[PDB]
């Protein structure tokens, strides 16, 4: 059994421009564990991105959280790039504030 | 089960001694204990898996290696008299119900080999008074003047080892308990029916396996080299 | 504390 | 309230690329407190909670040593299970192990569990009686046979009923400041017109703990579960969790819909109205 | 030591109950074991316990009190086969076994028909050497160590003739000097008055 990851992109705190916050890409419900996830700032990869410790749910599906410190602005666009064996092509989830 | 090799070894101070343990129970963990009077079993080294070894309670002077999942060897780079003990090998699992123990290795480490002597064995025929009174014949076998202690005495009747009607002394007794490196003596008994002893066709032989010097050990003295050998004494049945 | 019994599958 | 301690194991084989990768994490309820990565530089059990720092160096030496034995144990299990399924010697496969114990408010033992998985499917699980095993396929009978003959059920019970709960209670007492308190959600509502005819109404739950939370919409008291977008509870990264719930509304009927927040940190359930 | 075991040694007759005890000085112990080791053989497990209460398996009963960290091993209807070193094992927080000093269990068999006697045995090849044999004596007769430095007396041994179902004790003495007789031998021990002399 191979399960397609579920991707949610959000922030630790509500977004206010010019104030420091954390950008979160939460990938859950996926199997196997081999997954590559990158955080995109204006379409470019963010270099220093930390990630959580690998764990899994009751149904054995994995879940991870990749995060990095960032300062949101009105102009800049953020997104999460997730590549997995169950994905024919890499999936982009744009960061929608209030979502 | 679990096997060990060598079972008996005599070592020189400063020599190299390696003990090999094999287990076919395909357990994850293998252990090396040493049993000493007053201390019980003390763990020396253990291996959680192939390619990794861990120090135990008393790892000093000892080395271990785990090349495969079945074999786990204990290496004694420089043997010392303090390492004279009985070594046991165990196989088991991390939270295992049981630890499976190997037959054990009796290791004797000596500073000088000039005290090693092979035993002298003689067989003593049963007394007629015992046969007249109880209709049973008892044979006594003495193995004397052997050092170190570990020897194995067996009774052979007509080419077949006998396990019934035989008991051997649990401990060898010192010929001179005063002196260090004293030479030891051991005795054994064999009781059979009186009619069996009276048949001259029955051949009785007492065999003592002495574990001593190997072929590779050096020797430059006049007397016979006390190599690991067999000393036997025989007695034939008599109607009298 | 770790307590997984590794009997072996 | 009730509490639990759980340990999660992941062993993924890397045929040809090196040694199987082993990852172990330990949780107290919803708080991680230990970590181990076989590819990490430290090669030791690392702390992940402030209240576990006070354990002595003997603690970290033994847990590092013990967790390595599990990776060694899992290493042969990857090879053993491949033979059961007649799988390619180059293929990559994973073994997952989950075990732990639960306690009540009084601190008494409630339930213990031990479950194993292979390639994301159930393989073998210890039953709730802690005395029999449940096999998921024919290949699991082989493991079940080998474990029944080895008294594995008794050995695992000796931990779940013994050292598991004993250290669970110790962890709770050491982390009273962080483990035994509740953080109520920071609830608010937002408005998003899809067009000039309809609008989206989202109910938010921010910075709450633990994970358990219930968010429900009501149209004049009638639940709108069929017309509702629900997202999985997600971590904020600071030990608290987040969850938002949406519903599509008419332009002038926002007041007809109410969102209800149920959480054990709230003395009374909240009602959110626009 | 980390695990204390008592009694050090024990002597119990056939059919009597043998009770052993074991205590661990480590509080962080959850599992206990009892291993039986016959002389010059590998130790095998008898049984295990990790919960408070009793555990009977045949003639063997095992008790555990985790509050006091004490285990007891009880043997009913003792057999001569039970004469062996008994080892106590306790599980560490590192899931390693801690071993006690061990308890020596000695069981004295019931000699049904004691007919003690002493005999002279000559060497098969030549009559130059002779020995004394003290056999068919009861378990009550304790063999004392040889006194005369020119003669050595072996320790007591228990024979077992399985074909005829006969158990007999035996002791051996030998001296290299000619002035040696079985009548003047064994005087260092407590010889019963009903022994036979050729």
């Amino acid at each position: 059994i191979q399960r397609t990851p579920k991707i949610q992109v959000y922030s630790r705190h509500p977004a206010e421009n010019g104030k420091s916050n954390f950008l979160n890409c939460y990938v859950s419900g996926f199997h196997p564990s081999d997954i590559e996830v990158d955080l995109l700032k204006n379409g470019e990869r963010i270099e220093k991105v930390e990630h959580s410790d690998l764990s899994f749910s009751k149904d054995w599906s994995f879940y991870l959280l990749y995060y990095t410190e960032f300062t949101p602005t009105e102009k800049d666009e953020y997104a999460c790039r997730v590549n997995h064996v169950t994905l024919s092509q890499p999936k982009i989830v744009k960061w929608d504030r209030d979502m | 089960a679990v096997t060990q090799s060598p079972r008996n070894k005599v070592a020189v101070t400063g020599g190299k001694v390696t003990l090999s343990c094999n287990q076919t129970n395909n357990h994850n963990n293998m252990y090396w204990y040493r049993q000493d009077t007053g201390h019980g079993l003390r763990l020396i080294h253990y291996s959680y898996g192939a390619g990794s070894t861990e120090k135990g309670d008393i790892p000093d002077g000892y080395k271990a290696s785990r090349p495969s999942q079945e074999n786990f060897s204990l290496i004694l780079e420089l043997a010392t008299p303090s390492q004279t003990s009985v070594y046991f090998c165990a196989s088991g699992d991390t939270g295992g119900y049981e630890q499976y123990f190997g037959p054990g290795t009796r290791l004797t480490v000596l500073e000088d080999l000039k005290n090693v002597f092979p035993p002298e064995v003689a067989v003593f025929e049963p007394s007629e008074a015992e046969i007249s009174h109880t209709q049973k014949a008892t044979l006594v076998c003495l193995a004397t003047g052997f050092y170190p202690d570990h020897v194995e005495l067996s009774w052979w009747v007509n080419g077949k080892e006998v396990h019934s009607g035989v008991c051997t002394d649990p401990q060898p007794l010192k010929e001179q308990p005063a002196l260090n490196d004293s030479r030891y003596a051991l005795s054994s008994r064999l009781r059979v029916s009186a009619t069996f002893w009276q048949d001259p066709r029955n051949h009785f032989r007492c065999q003592v396996q002495f574990y001593g010097l190997s072929e590779n050990d050096e020797w430059t003295q006049d007397r016979a080299k006390p190599v690991t050998q067999i000393v036997s004494a025989e007695a034939w049945g008599r109607a009298d | 504390v770790v307590g997984a019994v590794g009997v072996g599958k | 309230g009730s509490h639990s301690m759980r340990y999660f194991y992941t062993s993924v084989s890397r045929p040809g690329r090196g040694e199987p990768r082993f990852i172990a994490v330990g949780y107290v309820d919803d708080t991680q407190f230990v970590r181990f990565d076989s590819d990490a530089a430290s090669q030791r059990m690392e702390p992940r909670a402030p209240w576990i720092e006070q354990e002595g160096p003997e603690y970290w030496d033994q847990e590092t040593r013990n967790v390595k034995a599990q990776s060694q144990t899992d290493r042969v299990d990857l090879g053993t299970l491949r033979g059961y399924y007649n799988q390619s010697e180059d293929g990559s496969h994973t073994i997952q192990i989950m075990y732990g114990c639960d306690v009540g408010p009084d601190g008494r033992f409630l339930r213990g569990y031990r479950q194993d998985a292979y390639d994301g499917k159930d393989y073998i699980a210890l039953n709730e009686d802690l005395r029999s095993w449940t096999a998921a396929d024919m290949a699991a009978q082989i493991t079940k046979r080998k474990w029944e003959a080895a008294h594995a059920a008794e050995q695992q019970r000796a931990y779940l009923e013994g050292r598991c709960v004993e250290w669970l209670r110790r962890y709770l007492e050491n982390g009273k400041e962080t483990l035994q308190r509740t953080d109520p959600p920071k609830t608010h509502m937002t408005h998003h017109p899809i067009s000039d005819h309809e609008a989206t109404l989202r109910c938010w739950a921010l910075g709450f703990y633990p994970a358990e939370i219930t968010l429900t919409w009501q149209r004049d008291g009638e639940d709108q579960t069929q017309d509702t977008e629900l997202v999985e509870t997600r971590p904020a990264g600071d030990g608290t969790f987040q969850k938002w719930v949406a519903v599509v509304v008419p332009s002038g009927q926002e007041q007809r819909y109410t969102c209800h927040v149920q959480h054990e940190g709230l003395p009374k359930p909240l009602t959110l109205r626009w | 030591q980390k695990v204390q075991q008592s009694p050090e040694s024990l002597i119990v007759p056939e059919g009597g109950m043998a009770s052993l005890n074991c205590t661990s000085s480590d509080r962080n112990v959850d599992y206990f074991w009892w291993y039986r080791q016959h002389s010059g053989k590998s130790p095998k497990m008898l049984m295990s316990i990790f919960s408070n209460g009793e555990k009977e398996e045949g003639r063997f009963t095992v008790h555990l009190n985790k509050a006091s960290l004490h285990t007891s091993l009880h043997i009913r209807d003792s057999q001569p086969s039970d004469s062996a070193l008994y080892l106590c094992a306790a599980r560490d927080s590192n899931y390693q076994l801690i071993w006690g000093s061990g308890t020596k269990l000695i069981i004295k068999p019931d000699i049904q028909n004691p007919d003690p006697a002493v005999y002279q045995l000559r060497d098969s090849k030549s009559s130059d050497k002779s020995v004394c044999l003290f056999t068919d004596f009861d378990s009550q007769t304790n063999v004392s160590q040889s006194k005369d430095s020119d003669v050595y007396i072996t320790d007591k041994c228990v024979l077992d003739m399985r074909s005829m179902d006969f158990k007999s004790n035996s002791a051996v003495a030998w001296s290299n000097k000619s002035d040696f007789a079985c009548a003047n031998a064994f005087n260092n021990s407590i010889i019963p008055e009903d022994t036979f002399f050729p």
